[PDB]
């Protein structure tokens, strides 16, 4: 089926130093 | 790998039948490398079902196939008398042609065997021979028994016949000496 | 994109990847269920609000309507089975790279490098993505929060310690 | 139409043929598939009308070679140091515009090669209350492919031929009936024809 | 641009060609933009 049930809101947050990952192994 | 097929099936007139086909391999490029061939007993084979996603030319629409994983099936509808033939599935994904174990399509339907007796000829009696031939034909079921009476009586017989008139036929050739034949026979046939 | 979520109730169960999401082109569908997760790309017909209806029994795939012309399928161990989970998805020269690493928290300060977990080639155009919310079915109410960050070509100077 | 199968011994390098029509022998693949009595089809290999890029089966790499004739569009096969298990119904098949290059679109007629060493013993015919039907009997013959006709084939309706019965001494025996008369028996391996009247 | 490997290619006129016309092979001639390296496009939309 296809029913519209889930709702979502928007907000902002400051990412200080997140998102770092190993570029190579 | 070897393709596995049922040795014999039992269909019916007007009903449908599904012939199984397992062991089909696949390579890079597709998985629909499945083709069926129709070979009548004692006749020339004819291409019947290939590329089941499509429909061959000249083949009636009552023939179709399906695919489910490594197992394929041949859906045949409208079974008739002339539909009795051999069918084999083929797999050519790896550029190698392989065939199944052989399938025999048999149909059921409404079926008195003809019982005739012939005495030996004079040419056989002159050669010190006496062959008693009891001919059996015109019977649809595959149940038949040949026996003679002397007290019960080399002797050979063949139950299956050749596909010429869509009817089964069996015969037995009792070889005895003329001295023992003239000293006394009757043919006993058992049928459903 | 950069996906992060601190929901410690096992709600996020995969991500949808595609460019049109109307069964016109291939689309990557990820299902991060309890055990033996499945990753299959096909021509799914995604709904307006896709979700998983757990009924226990797994969901009956209410996300897509039908999908038959598929090309690739991948099955492996679950992905990261108050804890914070971070995810990074990149699609470079057809290869889809996944980075993830769980770090317990008390987005706080500090550094926590992510580890490459799954790298599989897809060779498809990915333009839009949407998360999946898990719920039980009379639908059971629930809430969830997650973070979304867009990646950009950058240059970092990494410092490696003695370990 | 195909050539007959003469009784040969293992090691005489026999040859089979098949005649096809309805296509151009220029760029269509063509091969041969045998069928032993009691089993299914067995694909051996195929040949191309131009550069003969023959691809033989792994079980037929050094057992049979393709020597088809291109100038007459008639296929041929060559053997060397044959065996007793080589008796099979060879079917000639071609590519055809129906499927792919390996797919077999059409098939030939098929000829069952017979291999034996019983010196090709000559057959014998013997005659036989219904009158109304008559019949004849054929005994003392080792080769199986023996046909019986009535008046050189003048009567076709109401005529039936029963399969031969294997005797204990290795020979066979055949019976035939006709709706009512000279019965004609032809023996191909020995080229002997015997006539009998009931 | 950083490809590493052998680009193996050979002639297959005797296998992937038929006199009656082997139309089972298609190719995309029109597209909205240039294709990225290692990308597949199977859509049958009209451009």
């Amino acid at each position: 089926q296809c029913v519209n049930l889930i709702t979502r809101t928007q907000s902002y947050t400051n990412s200080f130093t997140r998102g770092v990952y190993y570029p190579d192994k | 790998s070897a393709l596995t097929q049922p040795r014999s099936v039992s269909g019916s007139l007007g009903q449908s039948v599904t012939i199984s086909c397992t062991g089909i391999s696949s390579d890079v490029g597709g998985d629909n490398y499945v083709s069926w061939y129709q070979q009548h007993p004692g006749k020339a084979p004819k291409l019947m079902i290939y590329d089941v996603s499509k429909r061959p030319s000249g083949v009636p629409d009552r023939f179709s196939g399906s695919k489910s994983g490594n197992t394929a099936s041949l859906t045949i509808s409208g079974l008739q008398a002339d539909d009795e033939a051999d069918y084999y599935c083929c797999s050519y994904a790896l550029s190698r042609v392989v065939f199944g174990g052989g399938t025999m399509l048999t149909v059921l339907g409404q079926p008195a065997p003809s019982v005739t007796l012939f005495p030996p000829s004079s040419e056989e009696l002159q050669a010190n021979k006496a062959t008693l031939v009891c001919l059996i034909s015109d019977f649809y079921p595959g149940a038949v028994t040949v026996a003679w009476k002397a007290s019960p009586v080399g002797v050979e017989t063949t139950t299956p016949s050749k596909q010429s008139n869509n009817k089964y036929a069996a015969s037995s050739y009792l070889s005895l000496t003329p001295e023992q034949w003239k000293s006394h026979y009757s043919c006993q046939v058992t049928h459903e | 994109v950069y996906f992060a979520s601190t929901e410690k109730s096992n709600i996020i169960r995969g991500w949808i990847f595609g460019t049109t999401l109307d069964s016109k082109t291939q689309s990557l569908l990820i299902v991060n269920n309890a055990t033996n997760v499945v990753i299959k790309v096909c021509e799914f017909q995604f709904c307006n609000d896709p979700f998983l209806d757990v009924y226990w029994m797994e969901s009956e795939f209410r996300v897509y309507s039908s999908a038959n012309n598929c090309t690739f399928e991948y099955v492996s161990q679950p992905f990261l089975m108050k804890n914070l989970r971070e995810f990074v998805f990149k699609n470079i020269d057809g290869y889809f790279k996944i980075y993830s690493k769980h770090t317990p928290i008390n987005l706080p300060q500090g550094f926590s490098a992510l580890e490459p977990l799954v790298d599989l080639p897809i060779g498809i155009n990915i333009t839009r993505f949407q998360t999946l919310l898990a719920l039980h079915r009379g639908w059971t109410a629930g809430a969830a929060a997650y973070y979304v960050g867009y990646l950009q070509p950058r240059t970092f100077l990494l410092k490696y310690n003695e370990n | 139409v195909q050539s007959g199968a003469e009784v040969k011994k293992p090691g005489e390098s026999l040859k089979i043929s098949c005649k096809g029509s309805g296509y151009t022998f220029s760029y269509y693949w063509i091969g041969w598939v045998r069928q032993m009595p009691g089993k299914g089809l067995e694909w051996m290999g195929i040949i191309y009308p131009g550069d003969s890029d023959t691809r033989y089966s792994p079980s037929f790499q050094g057992q049979v070679t393709i020597s088809a004739d291109k100038s007459i569009s008639t296929a041929y096969l060559h053997w060397s140091s044959l065996k007793a298990s080589d008796t099979a119904m060879y079917y000639c098949a071609r590519q055809g515009d129906l499927g792919d290059w390996i797919l077999l679109g059409y098939w030939g007629q098929g000829t069952l090669v017979t291999v034996s060493s019983a010196s090709t013993k000559g057959p014998s015919v013997f005659p036989l209350k219904s009158t109304a039907a008559l019949g004849c009997l054929v005994k003392d013959y080792f080769p199986e492919p023996v046909t019986v006709s009535w008046n050189s084939g003048a009567l076709t309706s109401g005529v039936h031929t029963f399969p031969a019965v294997l005797q204990s001494s290795g020979l066979y025996s055949l019976s035939s009936v006709v709706t009512v008369y000279i019965c004609n028996v032809n023996h191909k391996p020995s080229n002997t024809k015997v006539d009998k009247k009931v | 641009d950083d490809f590493t490997g052998c680009v193996i290619a050979w002639n297959s006129n005797k296998l992937d060609s038929k006199p009656s016309g082997n139309y089972n092979y298609l190719y995309r001639l029109f597209r909205k933009s240039k294709l990225k390296p290692f990308e597949r496009d199977i859509s049958t939309e009209i451009y």
